[PDB]
């Protein structure tokens, strides 16, 4: 009753924070690549499409932290409601509470060892694709109303633009051939009411048509080949990765003892920073491996430390 | 009244100066392990560090907004949960009294953000990107019926294979004019050399004529137009709407900055609303995470809504102005609830 | 000067914590709010300082509606409030505290506001502690100092909460002999307080409150003996 | 059964808060931990519950130490704890309460564990509250549930942390009555609390810190009589 008591309370908050850490962690990179879009650099129709690529990649890192802030937000009631001094009280320590949750952390981890294996190299496999596709974007494509861009040999004056990238107005067109039109719908342009120059040939008309990573391999193909630092980091990423679940477990257990008076929020942002210590640690470990100066050993030895300091504080 | 009046603004002023000192040596701390994997041969760990410690006075006018916020919260957070709020009003001080007072405090940080976008960031971020990567190039101008291409352009009045294109109301072509070298000695004629011109065939070895290009103006074309200070860039708007049409990209920065000053007060009288309201008898720990949404949820709103107004007809005025308009009738109407 | 307050009535979660509380205080005259706890003393207690927004009711003050006025501006008319958590500016020291309070009186001049800072001081004999700060005093004496600072602003009805919490039985005296002076002093008090054997020992009008309504009203003597009140609140044996 | 409290000292911010604070109390007896607010009675309270770290001294129960056992651990070994606050766990039943606790028994199975949750729930009058959740009860009620809730732990040594808070006086017999069936269970009450006047009213044992040490000792009768204690806590006039 215990257990299945604290296992609906992390999980009904855990996903709470994660669901509020995806709508501000994708929110912010969601505007961010609207922020592109406003200038033509990205199509505004497939940023939708490249925040679905990129789930696998940020729920990597918010599913730990996610558990982690839902793991101190539970412990941190128990304490500042006085339901952990009639715990401890009747003989279940904090420590035993955290350690009826190692079934739920097992989940966790294997849901998570299911998005750092597949789903974060198959989302950032389609993205690298999409992304890529939008980098040959150019032409009448980068467009900005009353600016001048220039794309290699081509360079576009437009004095107006629609909401939509379509229907341009007051077109200026230089290569060397010099284009002049009124109107202009969209590489293909029809152009309306427009003149076409030659630096000396002069052509007015009515109408005219111009016509100007190892990150995301599947962990099949890494498998083998752990001789190669670039892969022997990525793939000691995906193995020993998951295992931040375990370690969120157990320092969320050593960094939840708050007073009731002090609140139930008051040792998370301390405590995020202690565990936002460890990514950044394993991010620094990933790019040393990658140069092949460290070793993969060093994965499982960076979580051992914080797993061995968490555990001997929540013993003290 | 005058001891009620320092205690309140002092609290709020430390609190929002605090919060000021704390995000910004967190930002440098994390900007430098970003600028940490950009090390090569010729850009050490210290060339990282000075490119993000000149950075910290535009990573400082930044915070500026949030730490107003933050610094309201706590500064009223810490008066409000030692039940000294309660009695100010058990006396006969009102809570747009209180209000007043934070707003004093956050006077001092509108203060210094003007300093820091008139005379500091501008100066620092030349300072900045010096260290990094150590005039326009192909510079694309239109002015009026005439448009003008320069290959080179220089702060001191030089410039390289210049190309001017005149047209007509109904855009017929007079001449197109090439030159090799090209000096300024006087506003609306620069000096120049091999004089190509083109007529509708002449040249000239040295012939002046007029074009509206200012040397002064020349430095700010590539510095993008939220980076330009109030001062800088009113002076090119008004350079620019004298000869041709100023981007939408420079409308908005405009409006960005006339109302930065506003975003900040009206942030801060959200956030003693707050205290007052939702946010009373709340832990200090809450406070400060809720703190942390609205400065999200405000850089976010602030982001998002430039962005639009880039794509969309209506000024970026109703973008600018919405929220922060919106948030001080928010703001007061949570007041007027006591 | 008469707090005449009539047909208080609030609903928290829709349901309704006070309903149809009324009663009547004197300047110069110790009235106490007493009642069980959680039957509504506490809330019709907030109603009149202004804390919790009232959702039917009228309070009256020398015919002078106070009902749509805010926690300050009826402070202003002249109604006070010590709040039962310490509530002395902890970075102020005593003396700046009274004073912090004394220069938002509007009839006194600087060089009156000194003279009355220092009787205020000898008052409450808080002299030995008038340049130390708010948060290093004793709670018996920081809430003479908090007593002090609320009568900086001149009240005329003075509305205590929870005078009697943490009091031990020897200090207990000089509560009731700080509420005395109060009394003598010409400001009305208003006493709400779970220990009801010592607010009935000073309060010389008593409303027992009890499922929301006023079950009794009278001197502590007819409190006592009262049927309702004993079945509800007092007991048997008191 | 004899919980012996040696010498108890813990100082805050370098300030010496309990100076030398000893007590026993045994099994079946009601002992009142009072004296004057502050003055180290609610500070010498937790050291026995293991709220607070000890900073000197010793704590026995029959020559067993538990002076470096953490809260949990005494729990083990018969030491309860019921919060002057709120304790019931929020979203969980009444019935739910008692039974989470009784799951943590080991001397008791799946059949007798229903027993003793519907005899717990019958011995406090809560069985037709038995379906509720916890924070949806009354004062009275709640209370009656965090009792059987600790009775559940099958405790030696009951630690109530001011029972009688926030009680009216209507409802202060009916504390008085849950705390000599504590009693009468033969579990061992101790009890500090700032009404002292209801608090000697059941306990035959009162020990009265003022100071930071204990100044007085024995019956509430004795307590009364004492000067010093009336010099410092109860006043010329009490009864
Ligand atoms: C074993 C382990 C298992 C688990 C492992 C996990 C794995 C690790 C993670 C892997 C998954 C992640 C995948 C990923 O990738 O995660 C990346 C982001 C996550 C990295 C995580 C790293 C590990 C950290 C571990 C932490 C664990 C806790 C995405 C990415 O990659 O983002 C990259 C994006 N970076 C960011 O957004 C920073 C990221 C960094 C966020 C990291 C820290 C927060 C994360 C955790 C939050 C936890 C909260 C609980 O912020 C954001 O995500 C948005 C903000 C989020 C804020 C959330 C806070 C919530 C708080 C709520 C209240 C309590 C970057 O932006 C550019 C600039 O934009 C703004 O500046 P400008 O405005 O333009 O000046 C930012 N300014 C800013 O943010 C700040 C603004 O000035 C506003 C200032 C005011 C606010 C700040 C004041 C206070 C600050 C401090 C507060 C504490 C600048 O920030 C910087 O300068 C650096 C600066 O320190 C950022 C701010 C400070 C840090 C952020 C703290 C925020 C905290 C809020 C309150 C707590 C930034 O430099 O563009 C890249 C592409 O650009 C380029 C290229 O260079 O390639 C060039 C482009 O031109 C274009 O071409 C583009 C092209 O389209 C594609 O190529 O490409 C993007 O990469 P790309 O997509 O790959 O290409
Ligand atoms: C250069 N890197 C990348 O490209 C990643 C890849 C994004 C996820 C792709 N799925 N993006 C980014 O850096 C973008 C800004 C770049 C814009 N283009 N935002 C920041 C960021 C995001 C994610 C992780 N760290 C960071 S910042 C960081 C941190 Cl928190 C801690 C230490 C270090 C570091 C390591 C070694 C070293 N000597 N100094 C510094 C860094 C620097 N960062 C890096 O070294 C990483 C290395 C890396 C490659 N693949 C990874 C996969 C997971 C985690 C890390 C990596
Ligand atoms: C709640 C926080 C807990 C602790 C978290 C600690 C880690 C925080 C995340 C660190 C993020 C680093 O953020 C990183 O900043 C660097 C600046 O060097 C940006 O870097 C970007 O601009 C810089 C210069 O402006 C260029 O040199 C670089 O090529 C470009 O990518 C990255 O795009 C951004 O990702």
């Amino acid at each position: 009753i215990i257990r299945r008591y604290l296992v609906k309370q992390v999980v009904s908050t855990s996903l709470v924070v994660i669901a509020l850490l995806t709508l501000i962690m994708m929110g912010g990179r969601l505007i961010k690549y609207f922020g592109v879009a406003a200038q033509g650099r990205l199509d505004a129709g497939v940023l939708f499409s490249i925040i679905g690529y990129r789930m696998p990649e940020f729920l990597t890192l918010i599913l730990p932290l996610g558990f982690f802030i839902g793991l101190m937000l539970v412990f941190g009631r128990l304490y500042v409601d006085h339901e952990m001094a009639v715990l401890n009280g009747s003989g279940i320590s904090r420590i035993r509470l955290g350690q009826l949750l190692i079934p739920l952390a097992l989940v966790f981890l294997v849901i998570q060892g299911i998005l750092m294996l597949w789903m974060t190299p198959w989302g950032l496999r389609q993205f690298d694709q999409l992304s890529s596709s939008q980098a040959v974007r150019t032409g009448f494509d980068l467009v900005r109303p009353k600016e001048f861009i220039s794309s290699g040999p081509y360079t576009i004056y437009a004095g107006d633009l629609s909401e939509d990238r379509k229907n341009l107005k007051d077109i200026f067109f230089y290569q060397d051939v010099m284009i002049l039109a009124k109107e202009a719908t969209r590489n293909v342009v029809d152009l309306i009411q427009g003149r076409r120059y030659e630096i000396y040939s002069q052509a007015e008309f009515q109408r005219y048509r111009l016509r100007l990573k190892v990150e995301a391999l599947p962990s099949s193909k890494l498998w083998n080949k752990w001789n190669d630092p670039v892969i022997a980091s990525e793939m000691g990423w995906r193995v020993f990765g998951p295992f931040t679940i375990v370690i969120a477990l157990m320092m969320a257990v050593a960094l939840c003892e708050v007073s009731p008076r002090q609140g139930r929020y008051y040792r998370l942002i301390p405590a995020i920073f202690i565990f936002a210590s460890l990514i950044v640690l394993l991010i620094a470990i990933r790019t040393r491996i990658s140069r092949d100066e460290l070793g993969v050993w060093a994965y499982p030895a960076a979580l051992a430390v914080y797993g061995i300091a968490a555990a001997l504080f929540s013993r003290k | 009244r005058r001891i009620v009046a320092k205690h309140v603004t002092k609290t709020t002023a430390l609190a929002m100066l605090g919060t000021t000192i704390v995000l910004v040596i967190l930002q440098v701390l994390f900007t430098y392990l970003g600028e940490l994997s950009n090390l090569k041969a010729d850009y050490s760990a210290w060339q990282a560090f000075l490119y993000v410690l000149w950075g910290a006075p535009r990573y400082l006018y930044e915070i500026l907004p949030i730490s107003a916020l933050i610094g309201a919260i706590l500064g009223l957070g810490t008066l409000a949960s030692n039940s000294e709020l309660i009695v100010m009003r058990s006396v006969g001080i009102s809570l747009w009294r209180i209000v007043g007072w934070v707003i004093r405090s956050a006077l001092v940080l509108v203060l210094l953000s003007f300093a820091l976008s008139e005379w500091v960031v501008p100066y620092t971020n030349e300072r900045a990107n010096s260290v990094k990567s150590h005039e326009v190039r192909g510079y694309w101008s239109r002015e009026g019926q005439r448009f003008i291409y320069v290959d080179y352009a220089n702060s001191q009045g030089q410039l390289k294979r210049i190309q001017v294109v005149d047209f007509d109301d109904n855009y017929r072509l007079k001449s197109v004019t090439n030159a090799e070298q090209g000096q300024f000695v006087k506003d609306g004629q620069w000096l120049l050399n091999h004089s190509q011109q083109m007529a509708i065939l002449a040249n000239a070895a040295k012939q002046p004529f007029s074009l509206a290009l200012q040397p002064k103006y020349v430095h700010m074309v590539t510095i993008d137009p939220e980076d330009l200070s109030f001062s800088q860039l009113v002076s090119f708007m008004n350079y620019m709407r004298e000869y041709s049409q100023v981007p939408k990209t420079y409308q908005l920065a405009f409006w960005k900055k006339v109302a930065s000053p506003f975003a900040l007060i009206t942030l801060v009288l959200v956030a003693c609303s707050f205290i007052f309201g939702p946010l009373r008898q709340q832990s200090m720990g809450f406070r400060l995470v809720i703190a942390l949404f609205i400065g999200l949820g405000f850089y976010y709103l602030q982001d998002f809504l430039g962005y639009a107004s880039l794509v969309y007809n209506p000024s970026p005025a109703w973008f600018v102005l919405g929220p922060i308009v919106l948030m001080f009738v928010a703001g007061s109407y949570l007041l007027y609830r006591a | 000067q008469t707090l005449c307050i009539k047909h208080l009535a609030k609903n928290y979660s829709k349901r309704w914590v006070v309903k149809d509380v009324s009663f009547e205080m004197q300047s110069g005259q110790i009235v106490g709010l007493l009642g069980p706890n959680g039957a509504g003393k506490t809330t019709s207690f907030y109603m009149v300082v202004g804390l919790v927004r009232m959702d039917k009711g009228e309070i009256h003050l020398d015919n002078l509606d106070l009902s749509d006025l805010a926690m300050h501006e009826r402070a202003r008319k002249g109604i006070g409030y010590l709040p039962q958590e310490a509530s002395i500016f902890r970075k102020l020291t005593i003396a700046e505290n009274i004073m912090a309070i004394l220069e938002t009186r509007k009839d006194l001049n600087k060089q009156q506001r000194q003279q009355r800072l220092q009787e205020l001081l000898n008052d409450f004999k808080i002299t030995h502690i008038k340049d130390s700060l708010g948060m290093s005093v004793s709670g018996g004496e920081r809430r003479r100092a908090e007593i002090a600072r609320a009568l900086a602003a001149d009240p005329k009805f003075m509305l205590l909460d929870e005078p009697f919490a943490g009091v031990d039985p020897i200090s207990v005296g000089d509560i009731k002999d700080i509420i005395r002076n109060l009394k003598d002093r010409g400001i009305g008090v208003l006493i709400t307080d779970h220990n009801v054997r010592e607010t009935l020992a000073i309060c010389e009008h008593a409303y027992i409150v009890s499922e929301g309504a006023v079950i009794a009203e009278g001197s502590p003597q007819d409190i006592l003996e009262n049927e309702q009140v004993r079945k509800v609140y007092l007991g048997d044996d008191f």
